[PDB]
RNA sequence: AAACUUUCAACAACGGAUCUCUUGGUUCUCGCAUCGAUGAAGAACGCAGCGAAAUGCGAUACGUAAUAUGAAUUGCAGAUAUUCGUGAAUCAUCGAAUCUUUGAACGCACAUUGCGCCCUCUGGUAUUCCGGAGGGCAUGCCUGUUUGAGCGUCGUUU
RNA sequence: UGCUGUAAAGCUGGGUCGAACGGCCUCUAGUGCAGAUCUUGGUGGUAGUAGCAAAUAUUCAAAUGAGAACUUUGAAGACUGAAGUGGGGAAAGGUUCCAUGUCAACAGCAGUUGGACAUGGGUUAGUCGAUCCUAAGAGAUGGGGAAGCUCCGUUUCAACGUGC
RNA sequence: GCGAGAGACCGAUAGCGAACAAGUACAGUGAUGGAAAGAUGAAAAGAACUUUGAAAAGAGAGUGAAAAAGUACGUGAAAUUG
RNA sequence: UUGGGCCCGGCUCUUGUCUAUGUUCCUUGGAACAGGACGUCACAGAGGGUGAGAAUCCCGUGCGAUGAGAUGACCCGGGUCU
């Protein structure tokens, strides 16, 4: 997951099963002040949900890693 | 197969999540009788029936 | 080769999960639970099968609800809150 | 005793032919009561002779 | 333990309001910080304390609810009286004790006597 | 299936006799119950008696004609006889019956 | 004569009888009358600082409030936890709540986490499109309200 | 270790053991086993025996390791021979996938290896599917049967638009 | 069903199928079928340490009233075996 | 002959609090709850726990006493207003 937070700005998240793009878009906006370019999301083998997003070039994904305090 | 429905992915998201082995920190409890988990499943010995 | 070789064409599935009982026990084709008779509003049981009863029957459950229920009656069905003591 | 100790068992004899005594057995597969005695007061897990 | 209780119920839907979206980064700082440690107890704290601050908005607005509906011939169902369905099927005090005038006349007219024997 | 000179039997257990098979274990508890009822029914009302007065009539038919035992209420004429009425006599402990 | 075979004893095995227990069962008696559309019984899936099960609970998730009580919990850890006290632990009590997806199961459907419509608020240059939040839309039957239909039918006017 | 009794059995010495138990007068019964192809559990002889022989086939060296016929690498010798022992999928399975560690059990020899065991990681869609359509068919509604569970019927003897 | 009190009852192959994570594990497409399984010690005091061994283990030692109680745990019969 | 409504009691139900007398001496034992001696209480010598058979160590038991909540047109006894 951190190389995605490195090679591709991407942070990646767990998520609450039933929500959705649109819900994880705003969410990201509300709670860290970014961007999404996309979300990309999936739902794991333990039975949790995954989100890709990536992050329009105006942020960066490692500053907002670090900000969050996970790397 | 690789198309499965949701309710099918949650069941066995559940039967992954149970075959774990014991906690060992639960054996040193007072009056623990749990020697280890008794509910253990392997893929090709017992099927899951779903 | 009504044996072994007919036991190697099992793959597919006369039964699938119940919705109200979860048991596997749904016929895909007849859209009938052989176990509780789901879609049917009343629960598929029989007289003669009691031990098919005792495997379903009220306390096999949670009984969330009915857990409460004689503690309720004892105090004849209070409404309010508690006074504290002085 | 219960009424119905020994009686909650749906064996049934496998007749003769089978090189084992005629007393009913526990159908089925899968566990270890399958094809075990039952009903007999002979049994374990039957009813006792002439239940009190 | 976290929070009180009775110094929640003293503050406004505003104020609970913004102690509960404090408590709730609160928890997401600390679900993070799980990542590392990885035992972190304060969870727990935190996460009564959401439930309490929860639990006294939900109660403050249904004290505001029965106020509102005092007295009202119909309110809300879950402000009613919860026993169980037959005995609120079952006939109410009123209406089990309403009598014929004829019935009354004679209920009236020969009461059931107080008296005793030998004298 | 008979055998030897013995009385010839009706015993009738041919059905699921021994499902319809009541015990009276309870006796001495539904004596002492019985007993509390009773007790509790007369210091509900006292003093005023537990009983009320029944009549006397003579036992029908021409086996028990000789007997005579409590009725079950007095009739109207009696109670005409002694000037009460049967609404008031209800209610102090006289019992009536309009059949007699 | 060894070895080997057989018998016996001692010690050691194998195995789990015997003895002795017992928070279980069984039977008898006594007392009581309390499920659900105000959503039951049941099901599924989740929830703990470190848990698989059982037990408990429902996104407020091994629980929230309240009353009582009065210093624990404990396998380890840890307080922005506590001790002459609004105070540890407590299914002790329990009257306030929360109560996912379902289920008689109720917008339609369901081998799908499929598809609508209505109201209010809100974001996107929007009564119409897209997104979000909240509240709604089952059937039979009863009383009433309103709007109607029928030369079924009454009165009046050409 | 012996004693008593015709006997069923009773008593006793020594060893082991660790929490209850007996004599006598009576009461009571789920009260005595060699068998029932008895029941459940356990254990033998057979017996270190039958066997572990289809699908051409292995060999040398080095590495690793306590330990190498079986692991890894190199060299060789072979085979499948494109209707494959190749490369994908549908049904079905459900984590077997990948990395690290690892050998008690399992892989009817072995094992340092493994689809085993342990710990983690891993499945990204406006365009691929599902989702939608209708097929054979299934099946509500209005109705009509049926004591009823329910049966028939699919626009049917219906005042059928949550219309545009 | 809820709450109680009892017994000339059974005593882990008995008593309910279930004294235990039992209507569990497991079987069956399905209706259904359905087990086995209690006991160290008063207290883990559950054997530090040394030594041989690749390791499991063994041998010393140690705890304990007892290790003729070591979790493959009270006693420890018989078959069968050294 | 006679209507209705409230307030406190009693009864009924649930619930809180409170209570007698050895841990004296010797012996065995890891442990005394065993044996022996001297006792104490008893309307309590039911039952359970505590390192072995414990009335007297602990919880309870027995005896009562005293608070809190409920409930009842269709139980009564008093008040009080119509
Ligand atoms: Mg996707
Ligand atoms: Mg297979
Ligand atoms: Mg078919
Ligand atoms: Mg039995
Ligand atoms: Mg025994
Ligand atoms: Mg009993
Ligand atoms: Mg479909
Ligand atoms: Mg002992
Ligand atoms: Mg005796
Ligand atoms: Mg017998
Ligand atoms: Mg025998
Ligand atoms: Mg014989
Ligand atoms: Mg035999
Ligand atoms: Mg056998
Ligand atoms: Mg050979
Ligand atoms: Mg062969
Ligand atoms: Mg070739
Ligand atoms: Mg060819
Ligand atoms: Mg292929
Ligand atoms: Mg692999
Ligand atoms: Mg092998
Ligand atoms: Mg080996
Ligand atoms: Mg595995
Ligand atoms: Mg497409
Ligand atoms: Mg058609
Ligand atoms: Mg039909
Ligand atoms: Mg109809
Ligand atoms: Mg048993
Ligand atoms: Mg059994
Ligand atoms: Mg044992
Ligand atoms: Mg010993
Ligand atoms: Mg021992
Ligand atoms: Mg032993
Ligand atoms: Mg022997
Ligand atoms: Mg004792
Ligand atoms: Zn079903």
């Amino acid at each position: 997951a951190m190389k995605k937070v490195e090679d591709g700005n991407t942070l990646v998240f767990q998520v609450d099963i039933k929500s959705n793009k649109h819900q994880i878009k705003s969410a990201v906006k509300e709670l860290y002040d970014v961007d999404a370019l996309y979300v990309n999301t999936l739902i794991r083998p333990n039975g949790t949900k995954k989100a890709y997003i990536r992050l329009t070039s105006d942020y960066d994904a490692l500053d907002i890693a670090n900000r969050i305090g996970y790397i | 197969p690789s198309q499965k429905s949701f309710r099918t992915k949650q069941k066995l998201a559940k039967a992954q999540k149970q075959n774990r082995p014991l906690p060992q920190w639960i054996r040193l409890r007072t009056d623990n009788k749990i020697r280890y988990n008794a509910k253990r499943r392997h893929w090709r010995r017992t099927k899951l029936g779903i | 080769g009504k044996g072994t070789p007919s036991l190697g064409k099992r793959h597919n599935k006369s039964h699938t999960l119940c919705n109200r009982c979860g048991r596997r026990s749904f016929h895909v084709q007849k859209k009938t639970c052989s176990s509780c008779g789901y879609p049917a509003a009343k629960m598929r049981s029989h007289n003669w099968a009691l031990k098919a009863k005792r495997r379903r029957t009220t306390g096999t459950g949670r009984m969330a609800y009915l857990k409460h229920v004689t503690r309720r009656f004892k105090n004849g069905f209070q409404t309010g809150v508690a006074k504290a003591q002085t | 005793v219960a009424e119905n100790a020994g009686h909650q068992t749906s064996a049934e004899s496998w007749g003769t032919g089978r090189a084992v005594a005629r007393i009913p057995r526990v159908g089925g597969g899968g566990t270890h009561r399958s094809g075990q005695a039952a009903f007999g007061n002979m049994c374990r897990g039957g009813r006792m002779f002439a239940p009190t | 333990a976290g929070v009180k209780t009775f110094e929640l119920r003293t503050k406004s839907k505003e104020q609970l309001e913004s102690q509960l979206v404090e408590l709730k980064q609160e928890l997401a700082t600390l679900k993070v910080q799980k990542l590392q440690r990885p035992s972190l107890p304060r969870i727990h704290t935190v996460r009564k304390n959401i439930a309490r601050v929860l639990t006294v908005i939900n109660l403050n607005q249904r004290e505001n609810v029965r106020a509102f509906y005092a007295g009202k011939k119909y309110i809300p169902k879950d402000l009613r009286a919860k026993k169980t369905r037959a005995l609120r099927r079952k006939l109410t005090k009123f209406e089990a004790s309403q009598e014929t005038e004829k019935a009354r006349k004679q209920r009236i007219a020969f009461p059931q006597r107080k008296f005793a024997i030998k004298a | 299936a008979i055998s030897k000179n013995l009385p010839l039997l009706n015993n009738h257990f041919r059905k699921h006799w021994q499902e319809r098979v009541r015990v009276h274990f309870d006796q001495a508890g539904k004596k002492a119950s019985r007993r509390q009822s009773r007790l509790r029914k007369a210091a509900k009302i006292a003093p005023r008696p537990i009983d009320a007065l029944r009549p006397v009539v003579r036992a029908p038919t021409v086996k028990y004609n000789r007997k005579v035992r409590a009725g079950r209420g007095f009739t109207l004429a009696e109670l005409k006889a002694v000037g009460i009425a049967p609404k008031y006599a209800r209610t102090i402990g006289i019992s009536v019956d309009h059949r007699r």
